[PDB]
């Protein structure tokens, strides 16, 4: 097992990426983190989203480059590995999104990426 | 010296929640009291002048009815002797269909008089043997009391007259209309073959127009809507399928394996072409109506709409089988076009709206067919349910008449004559069993007494007049409920008659239940468990 | 009683028997009637009911008010049931049924209290109801001329009478004209689903319109939609049930290739499949494309490039109404898009109605459907306007089925009461009191009209009785002039079947309630 345990705060969700090479983690401070299983280095930490993240979803058709994160900011915001930026965000949710399902993705309100 | 300890032996060995009742006073009298109380609860609904009862079960479901079996079913009866009595009533309902209240009243009277006999000094075994002897004598007498017979069943007027009495106890105000309806429905059924099936009579309940607007339909009525665009067919050629209206798939696992671009571009087009070919092959046989038991695919629906085919989807397989019986078709297992023998024909299939509900009607025109449907109107769901129970009683009476055609006078005439002759027989029998025989005879008085009490007259005067008239030699004289004072009249002219089988089975079952209750001497009840129903009942 | 160490029924079983329980049942029916009593007449008032979730319902409809009331009394549920029955079979008079049934029960409560046998009361009710129904059928005014103008006038008057008790009574003539026009364009079954009811917030009642065609809200446009033209002058409409998307060919489909050439061929094949569907739709000649299944952004841009209009995820009923208006056919496959299966409307346009975008299909000459667009200041306002229009539509449909009318305002019931009293004065006498009680109970509706209007009910009832006795059939309450008038000449018309069903249902409910002598309530299971 990886059992890395490099984390100052607790882990709301530790979602293993679809690519069998790296893991995606989000701490209790609302910042997501990407770790390489082989090397162990933290590739990049995602700022913003001040309240703690609560769900992590990678892209379903492999494509280990984009993911969506939601937490207590009542936000549904999408990232990108190749730039480390919030490429897309949503505002419909208003209460501490618990779990998110990737279809577009349904979170608890079905969002569509092609039309925002 | 301030406490009474439990006696050594069985009293101490009993479990914490168990109960033990032993001996006459502790067991037999308590059982008789419970059965008498149950009979008292169900008594007031007896006869045409019986009063409806609103019974609410544990699921807050209303039941307004004067049917004894339904009332007992919806009652949470807990006393086990009353449980035997209820089981006897339900067995009577299953075997015949009418006479449950008679079973209750007779069992209660028998147990009351058995308690009296036990008090005066007789033993339980002597009472039991006297009751059995009197039951045998009553069964011997009963055939001699038959007044008339059905003598025909394909007619409408006299069948309605026969069925009037059965559905006169319930819906006393308007029984001629219901008698005509049920007679028509039953005469449509019951072909040249002597076998009559109760399930071939269907009841459809549509709300809104009052029960006077109810009708009988030679066909089947479904509260559904057409899947396609066609909503009316005049010369239906229904083809029934038990499979979903879609291209069948492999039962193991389906995986469309694509290896070239041409296969990818042609797969969906070929599947659609196959669907179109199958639908057109079905239509080419002339089948303008298709009934399926599964889901309907979008492409199949489109191609059916293209060829003007009426689609009906029936979820229940019982409904599918009943429709196959009604129209005369065979439920094909695959989506192949039907051969000429497997294609059913109905003279009219169309979509209609009765009141509010949308219905699909498979309507014949001949005064025949395998299945007939009675559409029931009304202003309340409970009222329509009560009318449905009355229709069920009438259909069961017709089935009994098909089984045995003999009839006996009603309104207590048969009961009074039986009581008189059983008393006459018991007056000649020596020994201690004469008391039990006489009490068994007297127990028959509870039927005319209940009828008089419900009608609102003095029961004793009616019973005395009935004895006087029967002593004069009139065996067909019973209570006249169309009077404000105690009066009697001949019931053969009035047409108030009861089936011989109903009386026979009711007497037999009531006597059996009474003697079975009397046989119990000790009761050992376990602690009432809190389990969520036995696993047998799911 | 006695403890009876082992008991018969389960503990907690509550039973009530005898005269007191019947009196309590009558009182419960009176309580139910009181809750809808003030909603009857042109001077009737609305009731507001709030559920547990906090949503408020405002309605003048008796059936709706009774349904929102959560009645648990076994005898009182019968009044709600007969109100639902009247709503289902007729659609109007759901207050009259409850008032009549409760008044019957109240009138016979005294006779119950001296111990009269309930069967006698039931028989008297049955006889009185049969006589009243026969009298209604006999004296109902019908016109056997088949005049289209006269039929339209009769339908409009019936709709106005059915509408002159709601909040839209100020625009009752205008709404009745809409309702008659909408109903007359249904083909043969007068299906309710073929009349669209769209509620758009904002605007006055006079801003509400009836569309001789079909209209529906814009449905989640994709990117590139705003480049599509929003008005056509002779469009051909393609009604489809097709998902125009780049997606997997099938759920169980799986592609296995071992060469990059085959990879590119597969990608181009998917693109070519989508473009073939789009090209077939385009070459069909259609300009407006509607689909029940989603239409993707690629298809939206493709149609925008061709100056075409697309709208996916259209509701099924809206597609059916578009079929019945334009005259096409919904196609699950685009392989055969002939001119037969293409809809046609004179003008298609997208406009803004109160901060919402709506698509319009007007100019249809052979339309078999309609679309009501209702305007109001609140959602409950539009909901109650829809309820009133539903009442009017049901009344107009029933009038189309049979144009047998009787004067309103209680005139018909005063005539029935006079006839029933005249009949009761010529019978032995035990039934005479009950039939007279039935006739007196028939007077509740005009008295309730007077009470709601602030009248003096006694004087108006006396004048009505005298006028009916001395000659005159259609004399009822004149709400505006504080007096009575010939309501037939005042065009206060109702279909005869409305009163027939009301009397039948009320009598059946009263007989069922009276016939019950014992009520048994089993202990609740799984209280949780
Ligand atoms: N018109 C009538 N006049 C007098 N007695 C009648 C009449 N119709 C039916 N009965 C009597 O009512 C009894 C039927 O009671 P019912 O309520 O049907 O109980 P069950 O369903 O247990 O037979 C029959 O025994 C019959 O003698
Ligand atoms: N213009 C009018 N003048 C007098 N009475 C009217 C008028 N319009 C309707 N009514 C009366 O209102 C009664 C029905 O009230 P309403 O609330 O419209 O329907 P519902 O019976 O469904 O509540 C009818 O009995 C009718 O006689
Ligand atoms: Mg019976
Ligand atoms: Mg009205």
């Amino acid at each position: 097992k990886k059992s890395v345990a490099m984390h100052t705060n607790y882990l709301s969700a530790c979602s293993f990426t679809n690519s069998d090479m790296q893991i995606l983690t989000a701490s209790g401070d609302g910042t997501c983190a990407l770790w390489d299983v082989e090397s162990g280095q933290l590739l990049q930490s995602f700022h913003g989203h001040g309240a703690d993240v609560l769900c992590l979803d990678l892209a379903p058709s492999e494509t280990g480059n984009t993911f969506v994160s939601g937490g207590c900011d009542k936000k549904a915001m999408v990232w990108d590995m190749r730039s480390g930026q919030c490429v897309q965000a949503f505002e419909t949710h208003e209460s501490d999104i618990n779990s998110v399902r990737y279809y577009a993705f349904a979170s608890g309100r079905l969002y569509d990426l092609r039309a925002d | 010296a301030l406490h009474v300890p439990k006696a050594p032996g069985f009293a101490q060995m009993l479990k914490e929640g168990a109960k033990h009742f032993s001996g006459l006073e502790e067991a037999v009298y308590r059982n008789i009291q419970a059965c008498k109380e149950l009979a008292q609860t169900t008594r007031t609904a007896y006869g045409p002048n019986g009063m409806n009862k609103m019974v609410i079960n544990h699921l807050e479901k209303l039941f307004v009815t004067n049917d004894a079996a339904t009332i007992l079913r919806e009652l949470e009866v807990q006393h086990p002797a009353a449980k035997m009595i209820v089981m006897a009533s339900h067995m009577q309902e299953q075997e015949v269909g009418d006479g449950t209240n008679f079973v209750l009243v007779f069992a209660g009277a028998l147990l009351e008089l058995a308690e009296e006999l036990l008090r005066i000094g007789l033993s339980v075994s002597e009472v039991i043997e006297g009751y059995e002897i009197a039951c045998r004598k009553a069964h011997e007498i009963l055939p001699n009391l038959v007044c008339c017979s059905a003598k025909n069943l394909r007619d409408i007027d006299e069948v309605s007259s026969l069925l009037r009495t059965s559905i006169m106890s319930k819906q006393y105000g308007n029984e001629v209309f219901l008698a005509k309806l049920i007679a028509q429905a039953c005469v449509s059924i019951f072909p040249d073959s002597g076998h009559f099936n109760v399930d071939n009579i269907r009841v459809c309940k549509i709300l809104g127009s009052g029960i006077s607007s109810s009708s009988v339909l030679h066909g089947m009525v479904f509260k559904k809507e057409t899947e396609g665009d066609v909503t009316s067919v005049k010369d239906a050629k229904i083809a029934v399928y038990s499979c979903p209206f879609d291209g069948m798939i492999t039962e193991t696992k389906g995986t469309v394996l694509i290896k070239t671009a041409e296969e990818l571009m042609n797969f969906s087009k070929g599947e659609e072409n196959l669907m179109d070919a199958q639908v057109k092959a079905i239509a080419d046989t002339g089948a303008n109506v298709v009934v399926t038991g599964g889901k309907v695919a979008d492409m199949a629906l489109h191609y059916a709409n293209k060829y003007n085919i009426m689609l009906v989807r029936l979820n229940s397989k019982w409904d599918l089988r009943r429709l196959c019986k009604t129209v005369g078709a065979t439920a094909l297992p695959r989506l192949t076009p039907p051969v000429l023998e497997e294609m059913g024909h109905c003279d009219s299939v169309y979509l209609s709206e009765v009141g509010d509900t949308q219905v699909v009607v498979f309507k014949h025109e001949k005064e025949d067919g395998a299945i007939s449907t009675i559409v029931l109107r009304g202003s309340t769901d409970n009222l329509m349910d009560d009318i449905e129970r009355a229709v069920d009683d009438g259909v069961n009476t017709f089935k009994v008449l098909t089984r045995d055609k003999r009839l006996v006078p009603g309104g207590g005439a048969t009961e009074i004559e039986l009581a008189k002759q059983i008393t006459s027989y018991g007056e000649t029998c020596p020994g201690l069993e004469q008391y039990a025989i006489k009490k068994f005879a007297e127990a028959f008085e509870a039927i005319p007494r209940a009828l008089a009490e419900n009608s609102g007259v003095k029961a004793n005067e009616v019973i005395s007049k009935l004895y006087a008239v029967h002593q004069e030699g009139n065996k067909n004289v019973g209570l006249d409920i169309e009077a404000e004072v105690p009066a009697v009249k001949d019931m053969l002219e009035a047409g108030i008659l009861d089936t011989y089988l109903g009386k026979y089975w009711a007497i037999k079952l009531a006597t059996n239940a009474a003697v079975t209750v009397l046989r119990v001497d000790q009761i050992i009840m376990a602690k009432p468990a809190g389990g969520p129903k036995p696993p047998s009942g799911k | 009683m006695m403890p009876t160490p082992v008991i018969l029924l389960k503990e907690g079983t509550d039973s009530s028997q005898g005269i007191p329980q019947l009196v309590s049942n009558i009182s419960a029916c009176q309580v139910i009637a009181e809750a809808v009593r003030t909603t009857l007449g042109p001077r009737g008032m609305d009731k507001l009911i709030v559920d547990g979730r906090g949503k408020a319902t405002i309605s003048n409809d008796g059936a709706t008010i009774l349904k929102l009331l959560d009645v648990v009394h076994p005898a009182a549920k019968t009044l709600v049931d007969i109100a639902k029955s009247q709503d289902a079979e007729v659609g109007d008079g759901t207050t009259s049924v409850t008032l009549l049934a409760a008044e019957f029960l109240k009138q016979v409560k005294p006779y119950v209290e001296e111990g009269l046998h309930p069967q006698i009361i039931i028989r008297a009710f049955r006889t009185a109801t049969q006589l009243a129904v026969n009298k209604i059928k006999e004296i109902a005014v019908t016109v056997k001329k088949a005049d289209k103008v006269e039929q339209r006038k009769l339908l409009e008057k019936c709709a106005m009478t059915a509408l002159s008790s709601k909040l839209i009574s100020q625009q009752k003539a205008f709404f009745a004209k809409m309702v008659v026009d909408a109903v007359m364009m249904l083909d043969d079954l007068l299906q309710l689903k073929m009349i669209g009811i769209k509620k758009v917030q904002g605007g006055a009642l006079e801003d509400s319109q009836l569309v001789a065609g079909v209209a529906f809200k814009k449905t989640f446009s994709y990117a590139g939609f705003e480049m599509q033209p929003k008005k056509y002058h002779n469009p051909k409409i393609a009604l489809l049930n097709v998902e125009l998307e780049l997606k997997a060919e099938k759920d169980n489909a799986e592609i296995r290739v071992h060469t990059v050439e085959d990879y590119q061929a597969i990608v181009d094949a998917e693109w070519n499949i989508l473009y073939d569907k789009l090209e077939k739709i385009h070459h069909s000649g259609a300009k407006v494309v509607l689909s029940k299944l989603p239409i993707g952004d690629v298809a939206t841009q493709y149609f925008a490039d061709r100056d075409m209009f697309c709208a996916g995820r259209v509701p099924e009923e809206d597609l059916k109404r578009t079929m019945m208006a334009c005259g096409g056919s919904i196609q699950t496959s685009v392989n055969a898009l002939s001119a037969d299966v293409l809809g046609r409307c004179q003008v298609f346009e997208e406009t803004q109605i109160g901060g919402e975008r709506y698509n319009f299909f007007t100019g249809c000459p052979k339309a078999k459907t309609c679309t009501f667009i209702l305007r109001g200041g609140a959602e409950q306002f539009m909901e109650e306007t829809e309820r009133s229009l539903h009442d009017a539509i049901m009344i107009v449909r029933r009038a189309i089925k049979n144009d047998s009318v009787v004067a309103g305002g209680g005139a018909i019931e005063m005539e029935l009461s006079k006839y029933l009293r005249d009949y009761s004065r010529t019978i032995p006498g035990k039934q005479q009191l009950l039939i007279g009680a039935y006739a007196k109970a028939l007077e509740i509706i005009p008295r309730q009209l007077c009470d709601n209007a602030g009248f003096d009910a006694t004087n108006i009832l006396n004048k009505l009785r005298a006028r009916h006795a001395q000659g005159g059939t259609w004399y009822g309450v004149d709400i505006n002039n504080e007096d009575i008038a010939d309501n037939f000449e005042a065009f206060v018309w109702e279909p005869a079947m409305v009163r027939i069903n009301a009397l039948t249902a009320a009598s059946e409910a009263a007989c069922l309630i009276v016939s019950v002598d014992e009520t048994i309530k089993n202990p609740r299971s799984t209280v949780d």
